[PDB]
C-alpha cells in the first residue's frame, strides 16, 4: 500500500538475508586470521566477494523507495544507510583510476626501505632510542625524501578524484562527506550540523591551550639537558627529537622528563608470575570486574570458540588484540597473551568492547553499531582507566594491601598519561584542520608545505630541522593520511572518555581526585550505562551523549578537572621558565 | 464414610509417548505436524521428571494434578523453531510465529514442552531444511495450518506469479550452525493439547481400581469426578467398567 509499510517489507527481508550472508563472511575471516594458509586467502575473496555484491543490489534495490514518504525516523535510518551511492557514481575509467592510485599508495608507504633500513623496525628503534642528533636528523630527513617526495603526485589527482566523487554526492566536498557522520536532523531539540563541527573542535582547543603550553614548556627545559647547543629556551622543539617518527605521541619522551626518578612506578608483572597466572585467569578476573558492575557474564562459546594463546610454531597466525562479533549471538576475541600488566588492561580494554557489542544485538542489522566514531572506543577505555588504580589492584589481591601511595607516586602517574593523552590532541587538531583546508580548496596546490609547516609551529609548536620544498608531501608519509583514514575519531573519543568517567565517579559517590576513581562494585553505574548502550544507532548520538553525562554537546570541562595536581604543580615548577614559543627561531 | 472407591477403565496399553518426543526427523513450524494418542494410559510423571526439558510449562492444569485425570483425546503438535522463538509458543502472544506458522487459543488447556536440539540439528555450514512463513495477508486463527506457496504481493502491480519488485516467496529458510548462540540454536517443540466432549473418557491415568459398594454411604472417585454419598442401582453417574448406572443419594 503506501511506500512505508512496502519499506519495512523490504526491510524484513533484507535483514533476514543480510545476517546469514554476514555470519558466512566473518566465519572465513576468522578462520584465516587463526590460520595462514594459501587455502584460507580464497575462501575469504570468495565471501567478501559475494557480500559485496549482495550489499551493492540490495542498495540498488532500496533506491527506489522515495525517502520523504516515511516518517517512522528509525525505518528512515535504515534506508537513508541503504540508498548511499558511495564510490559508484564514478565513471568505469575514473573509478578505475581511483582505486588504481589508492592501491599504488598503500604498496609504496608498505614498502618503503632507507640504504637497508624498514620503517618497521629499522628505523623505529632509531627514532626511538637513538640520543643522537646526527642519527635522528638522517633518519627523520630520509623517510620522508623517500616516501613524500614519491608520494607527492598521487596525492593531487587523489584529492580532485575524491572531490568529484564527494560533489556528486551533493556534498560541498569531501571533508563534508568525512563530516556527515557527525549530523542529526528530523529531530527537534536534538539537531547538528556537518559544518558545526568545524565550531566545538576550535572551542574545545582553546580551551586546552594554558595546560599544552606549560607541558610544552616543561617538556621542553627537561629536554635542553640532554641536548646542550641544540634547543633555543625561546625556540620550538625540533621535530626530530619528540620520541616518535611523526611527534604523534610524546610517550618515548617519559625517560628524560620524569619528575621524581628516584620513586619507581607500579608493576606487578612479577606478583602475576610468582602466583602462576596463566593467560584464564586474567579474563575470568575481567568478566568478574564487569560483572560486579552489574553486566552480564561472557557467553557459553566465547571460552570454547575463542583464541587467547598463541597457537604455536605448527600454525601460524597474525594476533593483534581484536575482539570480533561475527553475528548470530557470536562473540569471540583474538589476543596472544602473556603474563604482563599490559596484557592485564588489554583484557579489559576488549572485554569493554565485547559487552558494548553484547548490548545492541536486539538493534536490526544496520542500526547494530556505536552512535558514532568516537563512541566505541570511549567505552572501551574507560574500563582500561578504572581497572589500574591501585585500590583496584588491592582488592585484588596483586599488589601488597599496605601500598604506600604519596605525592611523587601520583604525579608521575599524571605525566606519565599526559605525555600521551594531552600531548596528541594538538596534532590531531592541526592535521585535521589542514586535511579540511586542502580538501575545500582554500589552500592553493603550490602552498601545501609551507602552510603545513607554518601551522605546525603555530599550533604544535614544531620546526623542522631542514627546510622542504614543494616537491615534499610530509603529511602523506603518515599511514592514515596515505590509506584514507578518518583522523577527527581520536578526538572526540578523548573527549568523551573523561566525560563518561567523571559521570560514572558522580554515579558512584566517589570523593576525592578524579585520577583515584574505582567504577567496581557500583550496579547504579552499571545501569547508567547500559540505558547508552543498548541503543545502538536507533537514537542521535546527542541524545545518547545526554543519558550519561547530562549534554547535548561535548565538554573539555572533565579532560581539565581530571590533570588538575598536575597543572598546579606544573604551574609551580615553571615559575622561571619561559612559558611560550617564537616561530621566527629555526635550527639551520 | 466408611469406605473410599476409584473406579477407572480397564485400559492397560501404554500411549506412544516415545514416538513423539523420541522421533528421527521432526517437522517444518510451518508445517507442523498433529498425531492423535488414544485408547491408552498416559504417565506423565516420568515425562516431568526426565529433567532434560528447558522448558515444561503447563496451561490450564497442574504439572501433578493431571497424572489422575481421564482426557477424551490428547493431541502432540511437533516442529522445530530458534531458541528465541520458544516464547511465542504460549496464549495471547504476537510475533512471526505466532501470526504466521502456529496459533494457540488463550483458553488453552494443556502443556508445552521444548528442548535444545542443537546436536542433531546443526552442522558445519548450515541445515537449511527447516523452513517459517515470513509474509501473509493475514494472521492464523487458533489451530489453523496453511501450506500454500503463492508469491506475496506487497504494492498495487500484480505479481503474475513470478517474483520481482514488490514480490515476495514467503517461506524462508532457518540457518543453523553449531557455532550459534543460544538464541539462535535449533529447539524442539511439543505441544500436548487434551480435549474433554461429551462421550465417554479414553486416555486416563495409571490409577488402580477397587471394587464397588452399594446401599452404604462411601467416597466414590469415577472418572476423575469426586463424591460422597450412597450408590444405588437403577446426581447420576455411570462407571466405566460394568455399564452400570447408579444413583447418588445424600446420607
Ligand atoms: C590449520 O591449517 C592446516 C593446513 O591448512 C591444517 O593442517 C591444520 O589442522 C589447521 N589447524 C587448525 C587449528 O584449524
Ligand atoms: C515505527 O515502526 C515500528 C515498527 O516497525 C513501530 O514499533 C514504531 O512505533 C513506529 N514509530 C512511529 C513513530 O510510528
Ligand atoms: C544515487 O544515485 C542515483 C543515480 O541516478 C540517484 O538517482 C539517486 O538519487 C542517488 N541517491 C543518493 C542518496 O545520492
Ligand atoms: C568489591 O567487593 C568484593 C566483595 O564482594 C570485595 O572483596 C572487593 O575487595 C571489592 N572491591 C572494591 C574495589 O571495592
Ligand atoms: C527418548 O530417548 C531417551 C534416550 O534413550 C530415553 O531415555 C527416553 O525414555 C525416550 N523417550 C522419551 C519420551 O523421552
Ligand atoms: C475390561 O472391561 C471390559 C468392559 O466390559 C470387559 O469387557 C473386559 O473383559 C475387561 N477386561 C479385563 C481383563 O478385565
Ligand atoms: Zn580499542
Amino acid at each position: 500500500s503506501t511506500i512505508e509499510e512496502q519499506a519495512k517489507t523490504f526491510l524484513d527481508k533484507f535483514n533476514h538475508e543480510a545476517e546469514d550472508l554476514f555470519y558466512q563472511s566473518s566465519l572465513a575471516s576468522w578462520n584465516y586470521n587463526t590460520n595462514i594458509t594459501e587455502e584460507n586467502v580464497q575462501n575469504m575473496n570468495n565471501a567478501g566477494d559475494k557480500w559485496s555484491a549482495f550489499l551493492k543490489e540490495q542498495s540498488t534495490l532500496a533506491q527506489m523507495y522515495p525517502l520523504q514518504e516515511i516518517q517512522n525516523l528509525t525505518v528512515k535510518l535504515q534506508l537513508q544507510a541503504l540508498q548511499q551511492n558511495g564510490s559508484s557514481v564514478l565513471s568505469e575509467d575514473k573509478s578505475k583510476r581511483l582505486n588504481t592510485i589508492l592501491n599504488t599508495m598503500s604498496t609504496i608507504y608498505s614498502t618503503g626501505k632507507v640504504c637497508c633500513l624498514l620503517l618497521e623496525p629499522g628505523l623505529n628503534e632509531i627514532m626511538a632510542n637513538s640520543l643522537d642528533y646526527n642519527e635522528r636528523l638522517w633518519a627523520w630527513e630520509s623517510w620522508r625524501s623517500e616516501v613524500g617526495k614519491q608520494l607527492r603526485p598521487l596525492y593531487e589527482e587523489y584529492v580532485v578524484l575524491k572531490n568529484e566523487m564527494a560533489r556528486a554526492n551533493h556534498y560541498e566536498d569531501y571533508g563534508d562527506y568525512w563530516r556527515g557522520d557527525y549530523e542529526v536532523n528530523g529531530v527537534d531539540g536534538y539537531d547538528y550540523s556537518r559544518g558545526q563541527l568545524i565550531e566545538d573542535v576550535e572551542h574545545t582547543f582553546e580551551e586546552i591551550k594554558p595546560l599544552y603550553e606549560h607541558l610544552h614548556a616543561y617538556v621542553r627545559a627537561k629536554l635542553m639537558n640532554a641536548y646542550p647547543s641544540y634547543i633555543s629556551p625561546i625556540g620550538c622543539l625540533p621535530a626530530h627529537l619528540l620520541g616518535d617518527m611523526w611527534g604523534r605521541f610524546w610517550t618515548n619522551l617519559y625517560s628524560l622528563t620524569v619528575p621524581f626518578g628516584q620513586k619507581p612506578n607500579i608493576d606487578v608483572t612479577d606478583a602475576m608470575v610468582d602466583q602462576a597466572w596463566d593467560a584464564q585467569r586474567i579474563f575470568k578476573e575481567a568478566e568478574k570486574f564487569f560483572v560486579s558492575v552489574g553486566l552480564p557474564n561472557m557467553t557459553q562459546g566465547f571460552w570454547e570458540n575463542s583464541m587467547l594463546t598463541d597457537p604455536g610454531n605448527v600454525q601460524k597466525a597474525v594476533c593483534h588484540p581484536t575482539a570480533w562479533d561475527l553475528g548470530k549471538g557470536d562473540f569471540r576475541i583474538l589476543m596472544c597473551t602473556k603474563v604482563t600488566m599490559d596484557d592485564f588492561l588489554t583484557a579489559h580494554h576488549e572485554m569493554g568492547h565485547i559487552q558494548y557489542d553484547m548490548a545492541y544485538a536486539a538493534q536490526p542489522f544496520l542500526l547494530r553499531n556505536g552512535a558514532n566514531e568516537g563512541f566505541h572506543e570511549a567505552v572501551g577505555e574507560i574500563m582500561s582507566l578504572s581497572a589500574a588504580t591501585p585500590k583496584h589492584l588491592k582488592s585484588i589481591g596483586l599488589l601488597s594491601p599496605d601500598f604506600q601511595e604519596d605525592n611523587e607516586t601520583e604525579i608521575n602517574f599524571l605525566l606519565k598519561q599526559a605525555l600521551t593523552i594531552v600531548g596528541t590532541l594538538p596534532f590531531t587538531y592541526m592535521l585535521e584542520k589542514w586535511r579540511w583546508m586542502v580538501f575545500k580548496g582554500e589552500i592553493p596546490k603550490d602552498q601545501w608545505m609551507k602552510k603545513w609547516w607554518e601551522m605546525k609551529r603555530e599550533i604544535v609548536g614544531v620546526v623542522e630541522p631542514v627546510p622542504h620544498d614543494e616537491t615534499y608531501c610530509d603529511p602523506a608519509s603518515l599511514f592514515h593520511v596515505s590509506n584514507d583514514y578518518s583522523f577527527i575519531r581520536y578526538y572526540t573519543r578523548t573527549l568523551y572518555q573523561f566525560q563518561f568517567q567523571e559521570a560514572l565517579c558522580q554515579a558512584a559517590k566517589h570523593e576525592g581526585p578524579l585520577h583515584k576513581c574505582d567504577i567496581s562494585n557500583s550496579t547504579e553505574a552499571g545501569q547508567k550505562l547500559f540505558n547508552m548502550l543498548r541503543l545502538g544507532k536507533s537514537e542521535p548520538w546527542t541524545l545518547a551523549l545526554e543519558n550519561v553525562v547530562g549534554a547535548k554537546n561535548m565538554n573539555v570541562r572533565p579532560l581539565l578537572n581530571y590533570f588538575e595536581p598536575l597543572f598546579t604543580w606544573l604551574k609551580d615548577q615553571n615559575k622561571n621558565s619561559f612559558v611560550g614559543w617564537s616561530t621566527d627561531w629555526s635550527p639551520y | 464414610p466408611t469406605e473410599s472407591i476409584v473406579r477407572f477403565p480397564n485400559i492397560t496399553n501404554l500411549c506412544p509417548f516415545g514416538e513423539v518426543f523420541n522421533a528421527t526427523r521432526f517437522a517444518s513450524v510451518y508445517a507442523w505436524n498433529r498425531k492423535r494418542i488414544s485408547n491408552c494410559v498416559a504417565d506423565y510423571s516420568v515425562l516431568y521428571n526426565s529433567a532434560s526439558f528447558s522448558t515444561f510449562k503447563c496451561y490450564g492444569v497442574s504439572p501433578t494434578k493431571l497424572n489422575d485425570l481421564c482426557f477424551t483425546n490428547v493431541y502432540a503438535d511437533s516442529f522445530v523453531i530458534r531458541g528465541d522463538e520458544v516464547r511465542q509458543i504460549a496464549p495471547g502472544q504476537t510475533g512471526k510465529i505466532a501470526d504466521y506458522n502456529y496459533k494457540l487459543p488463550d483458553d488453552f488447556t494443556g502443556c508445552v514442552i521444548a528442548w535444545n536440539s542443537n546436536n542433531l540439528d546443526s552442522k558445519v555450514g548450515g541445515n537449511y531444511n527447516y523452513l517459517f512463513r515470513l509474509f501473509r495477508k493475514s494472521n492464523l486463527k487458533p489451530f489453523e495450518r496453511d501450506i500454500s506457496t503463492e508469491i506475496y504481493q506487497a504494492g498495487s502491480t500484480p505479481c503474475n506469479g513470478v517474483e520481482g519488485f514488490n514480490c515476495y516467496f514467503p517461506l524462508q529458510s532457518y540457518g543453523f550452525q553449531p557455532t550459534n548462540g543460544v538464541g539462535y540454536q535449533p529447539y524442539r517443540v511439543v505441544v500436548l493439547s487434551f480435549e474433554l466432549l461429551h462421550a465417554p473418557a479414553t486416555v486416563c491415568g495409571p490409577k488402580k481400581s477397587t471394587n464397588l459398594v452399594k446401599n452404604k454411604c462411601v467416597n466414590f472417585n469415577f472418572n476423575g469426578l469426586t463424591g460422597t454419598g450412597v450408590l444405588t442401582e437403577s446426581d447420576a453417574v455411570r462407571d466405566p467398567q460394568t455399564l452400570e448406572i447408579l444413583d447418588i443419594t445424600p446420607c
